[PDB]
């Protein structure tokens, strides 16, 4: 399973 | 921007044998960009509906492919692997050796 | 043994021809088992190894899910980074990222990995820590401290010492019979003349997994390791590898020479030499 998604907004670069 | 030659390397799946199924498998590595032009080709003429590996890279971050397609060897057919990439002024060529 | 699981994640702008390509493929030490294209017809997570079809529905639409999400962020940072190195918008860009854990023998975590490149080179790493970061340039410490400003590294260390070691066991023990399989090499030596005073010897390893090989020459019993040519470990395309060292020997002196062949899959260090 790949990193999940954060739980807010997924941190850009 | 830096940029990686690919390495290429023909051969088989299993060990040639004339007359006998095999894959013929042409493994372009150590490049960057990702983009990259893979033909195999049976004398001289590019094979059709030549199957890839799905984009990877290794720790050095340089990509890696393998392209793959089943042939028969025989002992008059030639068989050679074609690659573009940018860091290519032209197509190179690696015929396959079945001792390579 | 010891295992990894590892995602490699590359996005690829491409100025005039659409938005950035987004690949991430999955793997299990040297097995793929997943990926996902954004450039596919209908993207979607498909599997690539037989083991892990049998996860359900919610596993697919799960991967799917965080896939298309990071497809748009990494169109943003793919943006971002153009920015940070001041570059035009006529150049096309990668970032790429390979991250996920490593287990010793016994299942337990050994570290997590989560690094970062951009246009080929190192960006940003999470330090073994999996809690602080390490920037190649200045660029990446504004990625740096956008991260330590959303407390980024917490997430990575719960993924890879949480979801990733847990994940990571229910693949091994699913595709045990494959992923905890070390096939050793069928090997040979082949001898070439290539004049009347040398002549080469090839040293083969075929059909092995894992890929991580040795193969050295020896000659009377020290390592030829400048006059070896040793060929990049190199796909089958069945799950194998193969790889081949060879080096060019006086003629006559063929027996002086011995490859040597470590494997996990050998039950002991193969010794070979020419057999005529």
């Amino acid at each position: 399973l790949p990193e999940p998604l954060p739980a807010g907004q997924l941190t850009a670069y | 921007m830096i940029q990686r030659t690919p390495k290429i390397q023909v051969y088989s799946r299993h060990p040639a044998e004339n007359g006998k199924s095999n894959f013929l498998n042409c493994y372009v590595s150590g490049f960057h960009p990702s983009d990259i032009e893979v033909d195999l080709l049976k004398n001289g003429e590019r094979i059709e509906k030549v199957e890839h590996s799905d984009l990877s890279f290794s720790k050095d971050w340089s990509f890696y492919l393998l392209y793959y397609t089943e042939f028969t060897p025989t002992e008059k057919d030639e068989y050679a692997c074609r690659v573009n990439h940018v860091t290519l002024s032209q197509p190179k060529i690696v015929k396959w050796d079945r001792d390579m | 043994g010891s295992h990894s699981m590892r995602y490699f994640y590359t996005a690829m702008s491409r100025p005039g021809r659409g938005e950035p390509r987004f690949i991430a493929v999955g793997y299990v030490d040297d097995t793929q088992f997943v990926r996902f294209d954004s450039d596919a017809a209908s993207p979607r997570t498909e599997p690539r190894a037989p083991w892990i079809e049998q996860e359900g529905p919610e596993y697919w639409d799960r991967n799917t899910q965080i896939f298309k999400t990071n497809t748009q962020t990494y169109r943003e940072s793919l943006r971002n980074l153009r920015g940070y190195y001041n570059q035009s918008e006529a150049g096309s860009h990668i970032i790429q990222r390979m991250y996920g854990c490593d287990l010793g023998p016994d299942g337990r975590l050994l570290r997590g990995h989560d690094q970062s490149a951009y246009d080929g080179k190192d960006y940003i790493a999470l330090n073994e820590d999996l809690s602080s970061w390490t920037a190649a340039d200045t660029a990446a410490q504004i990625t740096q401290r956008k991260w330590e400003a959303a407390r980024v590294a917490e997430q990575r260390r719960a993924y890879l010492e949480g979801l990733c070691v847990e994940w990571l066991r229910r693949y091994l023990e699913n595709g045990k019979e494959t992923l905890q399989r070390a096939d050793p090499p069928k090997t040979h030596v082949t001898h070439h003349p290539v004049s009347d005073h040398e002549a080469t010897l090839r040293c083969w390893a075929l059909g092995f997994y894992p890929a991580e090989i040795t193969l050295t020459w020896q000659r009377d019993g020290e390592d030829q390791t400048q006059d070896t040519e040793l060929v990049e470990t190199r796909p089958a395309g069945d799950r194998t590898f193969q790889k081949w060292a060879a080096v060019v020997v006086p003629s006559g002196e063929e027996q002086r020479y011995t490859c040597h062949v470590q494997h996990e899959g050998l039950p002991k260090p193969l010794t070979l030499r020419w057999e005529p």
